[PDB]
């Protein structure tokens, strides 16, 4: 049967999402891609370019108007008239606002769609802009992480496809299936937290132990995710396991929370 | 329209301009513009990054321990080479040594990169510039099978296989729904591979794309996680514990036996499907062997990469070599200092930013990041570019030079200067590598050569990703177990003012990152991205960059499907958010 239309537009970004997106270890990418959604528009993939990409770009936004999904990795530079992003010679934010006007509903992938993420820091040079401040008349689901993990992108996905609905959402419109619960509350190290067992410094006798990272700045207390269960790269690792305290990195304007090295101030 | 020359080139605006914007299956964002005369042969390129972020004023202020976090987020697909930098260039600042294992870790993350990044590189970007996958409907299954057998040990070549991809690719296509292959170059005169070939490439994309996800797995071992792996200054925070109580909280054997799996896999993939199939495009392409050649004859930079002896960034520890090449002369490989101020300098007199004199370059050391949008008299407006003026200011990237040189980077650069270094090793490759193609030497300069010696280095840091797991485990037996320095941990043991930088070889060529501490704090942050250089505009002598050079020169078929441009730029694997940052 015909599938779901997906065109997937990038503002400023590092392209983490895409990247993480093709991680994927179940549904793989290449089914998704061939067998789950038809993935009609992608910068980053795509056949097409110039001219024959704006082409695809429009028959597909016309073509299916009201019917498609938008994908967005990245967001928009308020900035120097929107000219920090540039897309077919004009501010990206046009190539934003045409793409979701069509849209049935959009996905914001990764920290910078959902908030803003590195480019937004201070001083955030550019005024880069979340998408849901930018698009006010859409569902926006956020899915937030820098990036997400592989195989919840690809959950999120096969979500939508096979209930053929949108994720449930918490009140600043992550679904709750993956951004629940915090990293804390699903850290294999919490029996260290909770007995006072922390790594001091780097590489100390502790750390061998596997210790608690609270001390070393762990931003897991205040952090909504699904790191600590799912866990990266077909269940291989996460920040913690691998011994860095969590950056935060989920969660809007982690990087201006003070240092990564810095103790989480009021655990809630 | 002006003509003028420079760099045995004839920069000519006259005659028709095409515009590229977006150009695609690439990271982040450019714009090209060509001339074409009336042969439609390419007498003017220009080469347009179309996205600024500012990380360099962002990294203003911040802890010089928490730098890599934020430099990390340069990039997403060349993910970790800028951590790796920016721990080197804290490190250099400071006066901090790390441990023998952190060393050989970070080299396995490094590695690691090389091959995941060269690898999706030559199939998702640039392999349907080669592979008409169309033409793949084509093909007899038992022919492709004999065709793949013929080429390469790999087990999966059966007709039974390569008739289920293409049963699969048929389905796809069948419901008008093509995806990525919508309005696509198909037919174009420039593929000329047989069906069988096309359906063995084919069916090869898809392998890639399923197994690339394997090899992160090492970044996630010792990083935590891929894309955006976690480090520290002093070391790695991936601390060991092999036959302790623990050993579940730490790398253990368990954790090295599961590196030591996807090293091996990654390894028989490169050398089995990926070398095969680039020296496959070879065989069938020898034209381009004489295409695309721009500054590859003229100027090539390498910083060098991977030292061997932990805190030695000198020729004799850099496994991975170092040098300058100018003016044609490969008989004399230039030594190249990143803290000499006449060495690595930017101008930005056709870029988007503010210096107090743009007639200048700049070292990294006193590097500004200034955005100025100012695009001067385009046809259209500000908010409209119909035709960028490559007379004033039409790039977000900066124009990189080496001693007032416009260089190319990346795995051809870092290939010529190993080769005329005498690496025997390299000569070695090469030599055999041109030999089966019945090409001489200098067909490696080139848009096919580039792509030749891409795959060439996957071959080579997969190799070398079992040479550092060997002296892991070498240290292991040896009961070295370190993996952070913290001595100089503390802010209060740091020099009040001090700087260094950080350099290594990223995928795509020479990368640097400069950086000045101050109370605590960083002062200025300035990097150089490899495909800073290879994107740059102009400089105030008109001379053009790696990707201008490039396609200067260059016979178009169709003016309309730019499809030879589109080979050569997707040639040099470009990364814009990295070339901007
Ligand atoms: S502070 Fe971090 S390491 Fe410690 S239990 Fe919480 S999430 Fe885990
Ligand atoms: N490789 C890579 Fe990215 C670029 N250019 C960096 O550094
Ligand atoms: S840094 Fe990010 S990847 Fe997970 S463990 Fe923390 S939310
Ligand atoms: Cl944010
Ligand atoms: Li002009
Ligand atoms: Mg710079
Ligand atoms: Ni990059």
């Amino acid at each position: 049967k015909p599938r779901i239309p997906v065109v997937w537009i990038h503002g400023l970004e590092c392209t983490c999402c895409t990247e993480s997106f093709i991680r994927s270890a179940h549904p793989l990418a290449k089914d998704v891609i061939l067998s789950l959604i038809s993935l009609d528009y992608d910068d980053t993939l795509m056949a097409a370019a110039g001219t024959q990409a704006e082409e695809v770009f429009e028959d597909i936004i016309t073509q299916y108007n009201g019917k498609y999904i938008l994908a967005v990795e990245g967001n928009p530079p308020l900035g120097e008239q929107g000219m920090f992003c540039i897309s077919s010679g004009r501010p990206f934010i046009e190539k934003l606002k045409r793409a979701a006007a069509g849209a049935s509903a959009i996905i914001a992938w990764g920290t910078c769609a959902s908030w803003g993420c590195v480019q937004a820091a201070r001083p955030n040079p550019t005024q880069a802009t979340p998408i849901d401040k930018v698009i006010t008349d859409k569902p926006i689901i956020k899915v937030p992480g820098c990036p997400p993990i592989p195989d919840v992108m690809s959950a999120i996905i096969t979500y939508m496809v096979t209930f053929d609905r949108l994720p449930d959402v918490d009140r600043m419109g992550r679904p709750l299936m993956f951004y629940g619960q915090r990293i804390h509350d699903k850290c294999y190290r919490r029996a260290h937290f909770d007995a006072g067992e922390f790594v001091q410094s780097w590489d100390d006798d502790a750390a061998r132990k596997g210790y608690c990272l609270y001390k070393m700045g762990c931003k897991g207390p205040t952090t909504y995710n699904a790191c600590s269960s799912t866990r990266w790269n077909d269940g291989v690792s996460f920040p913690i396991q691998s011994g860095h305290g969590c950056l935060g990195c989920a969660e809007n304007g982690f990087w201006d929370r003070g240092s990564f090295y810095s103790r989480v101030v009021d655990i809630p | 329209s002006t003509q003028y020359e420079t760099q045995g080139y004839t920069i000519n605006n006259a005659g028709r301009r095409l515009v590229v914007d977006p150009i695609t299956r690439i990271e982040g964002h450019m714009r090209c513009e060509v001339n074409i005369n009336d042969q439609n042969v390419i007498t003017n390129a220009v080469s347009c990054g179309t996205m600024f972020r500012g990380l360099e004023i962002i990294l203003q202020g911040r802890d010089p321990r928490d730098a890599w976090a934020f430099v990390e987020r340069i990039c997403g697909v060349c993910t970790g080479v800028h951590a790796l930098a920016s721990v080197y260039a804290i490190e250099d600042a400071i006066g901090i040594k790390v441990p023998d294992n952190a060393n050989i870790i970070r080299n396995i993350m490094l590695a690691t990169l090389w091959c995941h990044d060269h690898l999706v590189h030559f199939y998702q970007l640039a392999g349907m510039d080669w592979i008409d996958v169309l033409d793949a409907l084509k093909a007899d299954p038992r022919k492709t099978s004999e065709l793949a057998q013929s080429l390469s040990s790999w087990p999966k070549s059966s007709p039974g296989y390569f008739f289920d991809v293409q049963n699969r690719l048929k389905k796809f296509v069948e419901g008008g729904q093509l995806g990525i292959f919508r309005n696509g170059y198909w037919g174009h005169p420039q593929y000329k591979l047989p069906p069988e070939a096309n359906l063995m490439g084919f069916a090869h994309y898809l392998e890639a794309l399923d197994f690339q996800r394997e090899i992160v797995k090492i970044h996630a071992v010792f990083g935590g996680k891929n894309p955006h792996p976690n480090w520290i200054v002093g070391g790695m925070p991936c601390a060991i514990n092999i036959d302790e109580s623990g050993a579940v909280g730490a790398v253990n054997m368990e954790r090295l036996n599961l590196v030591q799996s996807i090293i091996t896999r990654t390894a028989d993939f490169i050398n089995n499907v990926m070398i095969p199939d680039a020296l496959a495009i070879g065989q069938f392409n020898k034209p381009w062997s004489e295409i695309g050649t721009g500054l590859s004859d003229k100027c090539v930079l390498s910083y060098g990469a991977f030292p061997d002896i932990a805190n030695d960034f000198g020729e004799k520890s850099l496994l991975m070599p170092g040098g300058a090449v100018i003016n044609g002369d490969f008989n004399n490989v230039l030594p190249v200092d990143l803290v000499d101020p006449q060495q690595v300098q930017e101008f930005v007199d056709h870029a988007w930013y503010r210096y107090p004199n743009d007639q200048v370059g700049r070292h990294p050391f006193d590097g500004i990041t200034d955005p100025w949008y100012n695009p001067g008299d385009v046809k259209g407006s500000d908010t409209n570019i119909q035709q960028l003026n490559e007379q004033e200011r039409y790039s977000w990237i900066k124009a990189p030079r080496w001693r007032g040189n416009a260089m190319e980077v990346g795995p051809l650069a870092r290939t010529l200067i190993a080769y005329h270094k005498g690496d025997a090793a390299t000569v070695e490759s090469v030599d055999r590598m041109m030999s089966a193609l019945n090409l001489p030497l200098s067909g490696i300069q080139s848009t096919l050569g580039r792509i030749l010696c891409r795959a060439h280095e996957a071959q080579w840091a997969a190799g070398k990703l079992q040479y550092f797991f060997d002296k892991l485990m070498t240290n292991l037996k040896n009961g070295n177990l370190a993996t952070a320095s913290t001595e100089k941990w503390e802010p209060a043991t740091w020099p009040t003012e001090c700087r260094g930088v950080g350099f290594t070889e990223a995928p795509r060529g020479a990368l640097g990152h400069w950086a000045a501490i101050r109370d605590g704090k960083i002062d200025l942050y300035q990097c150089v991205v490899p495909t800073t250089w290879n994107a740059s505009p102009r400089d105030p002598k008109g001379q053009i960059g790696a990707y201008e050079a490039a396609l200067m020169n260059t016979k178009m078929a169709i003016p309309e499907q730019p499809l030879e441009i589109l080979r050569t730029l997707h040639s040099f694997d470009p990364c814009l958010a990295c070339s901007t940052h």
